[PDB]
């Protein structure tokens, strides 16, 4: 749901 | 065609001024207004502030007080500046263009700069191999990027040619507070014996550029 | 501000299926938003303007409907490379205002991971060092177990994994677990091997080398 630095991705 | 490239991705200390140079081609910046959003883990995609074609900005409430935005229209330069950063302000800072010169569909971005709030020091990475040996005529090898900070670090192969076969996996916290990653790359074995792989490691916010040759040991 | 809620926070779909993304304000805005797609290290991707206008180089596939508080975005034949997670932003009230965003997971065939295991180079080793990895390539589903052993001696908290996201062009994920070990630990142990668990497997691939050969 959270927003990753290490992926430009969505992750949580 | 259109474009919007930023400045190198920084270190800010705490408390300390964010800036940020937003160069524009493409379209001049008399005719259309530049936006600045910024994407944290946190608050995800957030609206930042505008500076328009004729000078006018607007910037959204809560950085009404920290947040600068000017530009020099001759040099299609933007600059982007806010104050007093804290650890919730790290983030990838965007500047963006409309379709129209007066709207906000932002169908034009820059590439983004990762923007890390500490007070810890920036460090270069070492590049080491990862050596292939003796996968049904695959072999598969690749560079570990250790010991860096901030984030990010960019990794190709052979200056670009090579990106089939190509996993840069996300970098993983050490507990060192160091970043750490790896970059691998499948290739056929029989082109172990007649073609060079490098890897090209850099880490702007320590000026490193590493090209590591990958052999088998 | 107005708050945009996007449902649901994944979907997982086959390529060629349909797929909708909800956006939901939390007060009529008429038409004005405009989605968004994101993939891996990119930015935001302009896909559809004002709740159904057709964006320039968009493919057909994606349209847009709904008006007042309802929105949906839909993909009528998914395909492999619209992995990505997908945003949807308000503009009837000032300021503009984005939504939490939607991940597009695609489902696919089991691949089992081929597995490659590193040991650290000797230049490492000068710097008192050892990192050992293994590398998990193109596999799915997601879920991996990957087991450390050093001269049969279960390796527990000394190790760090990392996953890529999904392909876009055959939807799998790689996977590397990178041992971490002091030189002088890793030149009193000879046998570092490297147990992979994973659904498309019938039994646990164990990649393993000897420090020297």
């Amino acid at each position: 749901g959270q927003x990753d630095l290490s992926t430009r991705r969505l992750k949580g | 065609q259109v474009q919007l490239k930023q400045s190198g991705p920084g270190l800010v200390q705490p408390s300390q001024s964010l800036s940020i140079t937003c160069t524009v081609s493409g379209f001049s910046l008399t005719n259309y207004g530049v936006h600045w959003v910024r994407q944290s883990p946190g608050k995800g995609l957030e609206w930042l502030g505008v500076i328009w074609s004729g000078g006018n900005t607007d910037y959204n409430t809560p950085f009404t007080s920290r947040l600068s935005i000017n530009k020099d229209n001759s040099k299609s330069q933007v600059f982007f500046k806010m104050n007093s950063l804290q650890s919730n302000d790290t983030a990838i800072y965007y500047c963006a263009r409309a379709l129209t010169y007066y709207d906000y569909e932002f169908a034009y971005w820059g590439q983004g700069t990762l923007v890390t709030v500490s007070a810890a020091s920036t460090k270069g990475p070492s590049v080491f191999p990862l050596a292939p040996s003796s996968s049904g005529g695959t072999a598969a090898l690749g560079c570990l990027v250790k010991d860096y900070f901030p984030e990010p670090v960019t990794v190709s192969w052979n200056s670009g040619a090579l990106t089939s076969g190509v996993h840069t996996f996300p970098a993983v916290l050490q507990s060192s507070g160091l970043y750490s990653l790896s970059s691998v790359v499948t290739v056929p074995s029989s082109s172990l014996g007649t073609q060079t792989y490098i890897c090209n490691v850099n880490h702007k916010p320590s000026n490193t550029k590493v090209d590591k040759r990958v052999e088998p040991k | 501000d107005i708050l945009l809620t996007q449902s649901p926070v994944i979907l997982s779909v086959s390529p060629g299926e349909r797929v909708s993304f909800s956006c939901r304000a939390s007060q009529s805005i008429g038409t004005n938003i405009h989605w968004y797609q994101q993939r891996t290290n990119g930015s935001p991707r302009l896909l559809i303007k004002y709740a159904s206008e057709s964006i320039s180089g968009i493919p057909s596939r994606f349209s847009g409907s709904g008006s007042g508080t309802d929105f949906t975005l839909s993909i009528n034949s998914v395909e492999s490379e619209d992995i990505a997670d997908y945003y949807c932003q308000q503009n009837n009230n000032w300021p503009t205002t984005f939504g939490a965003g939607t991940k597009l997971e695609l489902k696919r065939t089991v691949a089992a991971p081929s597995v490659f295991i590193f040991p650290p180079s000797d230049e490492q080793l000068k710097s008192g060092t050892a990192s050992v990895v293994c590398l998990l390539n193109n596999f799915y589903p997601r879920e991996a177990k990957v087991q450390w052993k050093v001269d049969n001696a279960l390796q527990s908290g000394n190790s760090q994994e990392s996953v890529t996201e999904q392909d876009s062009k055959d939807s799998t994920y790689s996977l590397s677990s990178t041992l971490t070990l002091s030189k002088a630990d890793y030149e009193k142990h000879k046998v570092y091997a490297c147990e992979v668990t994973h659904q498309g497997l019938s039994s646990p691939v164990t990649k393993s080398f000897n420090r020297g050969a």
